[PDB]
């Protein structure tokens, strides 16, 4: 009766139907039964990487024992699970723990051959004394039976350190299942999730949840890396079955917020955005009613909705409103970069490719180098495409490869080999892509790097992964890699495509997509630039409202002088701060150009006065 | 009558460092 | 002087908790002053960080006032290493004076060196 | 085989080659070989479209037009993989999110001087 | 003489007998030595230059185990700036390395092979 206070009982909990079907893994159940009935040295250990299902093997063994498909020498063994945490509780005297353990071993020994102890996480059995060593004569007589499961590394951290204990055990290596066997499992666990949450589940949902968790979520092994998607889609549908959906709630809370703010200010402005939002919320509401007048189960879109809401990556199915964006993207990106039609037509062809799901799975969604002369826009394009995807300029990861001039700088983006000074810090590129893997990665001035960094950007391409000084293959599988350059500027296409093959190797140019050589500028397509600068200046002094009434001959005059065929559009942005900014900054801190007032500009025969 | 009163400990483990030894390339 | 004899596995922890409850149990009076606070991070090594982050939930509401003074190059070695705490503190930079203010400082300390040395 | 094995012997340790098994040297590529690679890439691009149950009907003049283009004999087989998706996947991807490519209804490919219409 | 005879099978046959070691031969190939910047690979670089940790191509395999037979494959294509280095090998029992230490050749065997001939008697 000593086991009644300290242990538990799986078998009484197995007869009452508290467990899930464990259909799968017949080989390992047969292996455990093959070991457990041996004469001596008959105590197996289930060893596997964490996630693969090791307690469920023992639950399936218990269900098979209660069912009665076991061999002859397993007639009602009544598996009893122990607790090593309950043993050390109040045992604060000189001998209380060892006499408790001796009472437990006596109540195991006086039985004939029945009780099969199940000790989960038996790295705890190593210490627990300050003792804990009076198990070796009980183990090395074939008297204790002791099924117990650990993980992989916790085995070698404790038990391989203890090479005398290690002999009196077996090892049953449990490995990960496949994707098809995951699908075969997920048709069995469906009834419990339909009982606990009152929903319905299509088989298409269970095959899409097993296909779609292979690509995106890559940290956990897959009997249970795909259970959570179903288990959270059911909860989201249970949210939407109760009182109200989601959007209408979103909009109601938002308009209540803007209402609050506005009435507190009593800004206009918001007054408009209120009204607009009230129009929308009205429309939707009516639509809601209409629908009612006219979802109730999970589908293969809801799983992708969960894997899009988690881990950042938008991976739904041809979403609404974005077709008004991606088919407008080739023209919306032109409002910030003027000219270069071929480069934008090639960049859009990598976002509209992978949004529709045509691109290759184990490959980055775009990784391509573009170059030319200076002042053209090759940095402005990368900062201009990542503005509408991300709503901020700082979601870019912009590392500069001008500083990596020598050999050993490569270790700053991979970490340290384990055993050296900076190991707590880890990497400096890799530890920022493992968090939310959807960024845009830049590489500025790839001319300047030592030719050993190209041995790191070589398995990034065509595979997508890299290890580091921590032992974790991060995935670059759906980021966008942008390389810049400045080679040559001395021909149309022949000299720069000779210099690229002169500097780079053939095995690196092979791994790229379309290399995009730019063209420069033209004076007709320069004037269209200039107003942006003026409009940008019209934003910069917006906090004092000194908006500029610029005459059109001034915009004409800024285009004649300032055109250089070799320095791009960069002399113009210094010419503006020489013409306007000097005289305005002199007139602004002396009085007389007080805020809330407007100033025009007129073309003097050499300058332009205020 | 006598209690045990388990105690704490402090473990130290330092770290090596390497020098890079540039080569004048001639 | 608070880690004097604490070789048992729970003495320093309850000692610091008793000090914090003695400060909290006085209704907003005591200004604490911990000099050279860059050695407060790894105060109690429990083999597992469980000391030096006991005041970490208490500073966020601001119940103890905690004047400190650390060196500039001792600050990016211990606190910036362990940057969860670095937001809890405002920084007050102190630069050295020039010659003309040192002339004014030295004429006020010519009252304590005439007593210790009767000259 | 002379210069490349001379460079291999100049790069390793002298008995490190004898402990190895047969050090193999690969071929180049051939225009006869290149048709079945296009077959493999079309089969892969078909099996990628099996979730949304689209499929393709590729004509033999188009299937050999993919073999005439992309024969730069220094870059291996990797330009053809890019050339297929520059031809097929871009046009299909533009059409697919613009309606009109509703699922189940397959599309054939047809030859048009340098593109291929769908 | 010819190739594929025993011309290096004799060489392995006297290392294992007279020096009692199976792997105590050094087979270097002078099939790259046509220039002035190629001879210095078989002696080393000064302390500060390109190939220094690897040492000499010849001497750092003779400093340890100085009980070796030494071959020299294909001498006939070598530039005429090896034979002054190779001459004092067979004229004195000393040679200087890239570091500055001394190697002693007084208990080795030199074998200079080629393949021209084999049609003339
Ligand atoms: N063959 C199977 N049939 C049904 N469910 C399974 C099967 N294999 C694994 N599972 C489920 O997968 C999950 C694995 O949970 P556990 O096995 O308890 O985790 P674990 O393997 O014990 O990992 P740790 O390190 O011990 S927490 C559970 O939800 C099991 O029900
Ligand atoms: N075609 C263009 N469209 C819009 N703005 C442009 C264009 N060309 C230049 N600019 C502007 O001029 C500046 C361009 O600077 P960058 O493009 O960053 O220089 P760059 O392209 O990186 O060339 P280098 O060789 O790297 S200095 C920015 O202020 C842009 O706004
Ligand atoms: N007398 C011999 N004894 C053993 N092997 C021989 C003999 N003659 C030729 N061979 C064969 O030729 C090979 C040795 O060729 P080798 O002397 O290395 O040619 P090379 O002249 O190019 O150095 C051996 O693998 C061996 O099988």
């Amino acid at each position: 009766q000593a086991l009644q206070k300290y242990s538990t009982d799986l078998t009484a909990r197995a007869r009452e139907g508290k467990l899930d079907p464990v259909i799968g893994r017949d080989n390992e159940i047969r292996r455990v039964v093959q070991v457990l009935s041996r004469r001596t040295k008959n105590n197996p250990v289930l060893i596997g990487e964490p996630g693969v299902g090791k307690t469920a093997i023992v639950e399936g063994l218990a269900q098979r024992i209660v069912a009665g498909d076991v061999p002859e020498s397993l007639r009602d063994k009544t598996i009893v699970a122990l607790d090593l945490g309950s043993m050390v509780a109040g045992s604060k005297y000189r001998g209380e723990f060892e006499e408790r353990l001796k009472a437990v071993l006596d109540d195991i020994k006086n039985s004939a051959g029945q009780i099969i102890t199940f000790i989960d996480e038996l790295h705890t059995i190593v210490g627990a004394g300050a003792a804990g060593n009076m198990i070796k004569p009980m183990l090395a007589r074939g008297e204790l039976r002791l099924v117990g499961a650990t993980t992989l590394d916790e085995y070698r951290k404790h038990i391989e350190k203890d090479a005398a204990l290690e002999r009196r055990f077996q090892q049953v290596y449990v490995g990960e299942p496949s994707v098809e066997d995951t699908i075969g499992i997920l048709r069995g666990l469906k009834d419990r999730y339909e009982v606990h949450h009152g929903v319905r589940i299509t088989d298409s949902a269970l095959v899409a949840a097993a296909t779609l968790s292979d690509r995106y979520i890559t940290a956990r092994f897959l009997p249970d890396k795909a259970i959570d998607l179903v288990d959270e889609a059911a909860s989201r549908l249970r949210m939407e079955i109760d009182s109200r959906p989601v959007e209408i709630d979103e909009v109601e809370r938002l308009v209540r917020r803007l209402e609050i703010e506005e009435m507190a200010l009593s800004l206009a402005k918001l007054r408009s955005e209120l009204a607009d939002q009230k129009e929308k919320l009205a429309e939707l509401t009516t639509r809601w009613q209409n629908e009612k007048n006219a979802k109730e189960e999970v589908g293969p879109d809801d799983i992708a909705d969960v894997v899009s809401a988690w881990t950042g990556i938008p991976a739904g199915r041809l979403l609404e409103g974005e077709t008004a964006k991606l088919l407008r993207m080739e023209d919306e990106l032109g409002k910030r970069v003027i000219g270069q039609k071929a480069a934008v037509t090639a960049v859009s062809d990598a976002v509209r490719r992978s949004r529709a799901g045509v691109s290759d799975p184990n490959r980055p969604t775009g990784a391509f180098m573009f170059l030319g002369p200076t002042g053209v826009g090759k940095t402005e394009l990368a900062k201009a495409l990542a503005d509408f995807l991300f709503d901020d300029e700082r979601a870019m990861v912009r590392i500069d490869m001008s500083e990596y001039g020598e050999k050993h700088t490569v270790a700053r983006l991979i970490g340290a080999p384990p055993g050296y000074v900076g190991y707590e810090a880890g990497g400096q590129l890799t530890e920022a892509v493992r968090r939310r893997p959807y960024t845009v990665v830049l590489f500025d001035e790839i001319e300047k790097a030592h030719p050993d960094v190209f041995d790191v950007l070589l398995q990034v391409l065509d595979e997508g992964r890299l290890t580091d000084g921590h032992g974790r293959t991060v995935d670059f599988r759906n980021t966008i890699l942008i390389l810049t350059s400045n080679l040559g500027s001395g021909g149309s296409a022949e000299q720069v495509l000779a210099a690229v093959r002169a500097t780079f190797k053939p095995e690196f140019i092979n791994r790229l997509d379309d290399v995009l050589i730019f063209e420069g500028l033209n004076p007709e397509e320069l004037v269209r630039i200039v107003d942006i600068q003026l409009a940008q200046l019209g934003k910069r002094l917006a906090q004092r409202r000194l908006q500029l009434q610029v005459s059109l001959p001034a915009k004409r005059w800024l285009a004649q002088r300032g055109f250089d065929p070799v320095y791009g559009a960069r002399p113009l942005r210094r010419l503006v701060q020489q013409a306007i900014g000097d005289q305005l900054a002199k007139m602004l801190l002396a009085g007389q150009v007080h805020d809330g007032d407007t100033v025009p500009v007129n073309v003097s025969p050499d300058a332009d006065s205020l | 009558a006598a209690a045990a009163a388990a105690a704490a400990a402090a473990a130290a483990a330092a770290a090596a460092a390497a020098a890079a030894a540039a080569a004048a390339a001639a | 002087s608070m880690v004097a004899g604490s070789k048992y596995r729970g003495e320093f922890e309850e000692r610091l908790k008793a000090v914090l409850d003695d400060i909290k149990n006085s209704a907003g009076q005591i200004i604490t002053f911990i000099d050279e606070l860059h050695t407060i991070v790894g105060a109690g090594a429990t083999g597992a960080m469980d000391a030096g982050n006991m005041i970490k939930p208490m500073l966020a509401r601001g119940e103890l006032r905690l004047v400190g003074a650390t060196t500039l190059d001792e600050y990016r070695k211990h606190i910036e290493k362990d940057a969860a705490l670095e937001r809890r503190f405002q920084q007050v930079y102190v630069g050295e004076p020039s010659v003309e203010d040192t002339i004014g400082i030295l004429r006020g300390l010519k009252d304590r060196y005439e007593v210790h040395h009767g000259v």
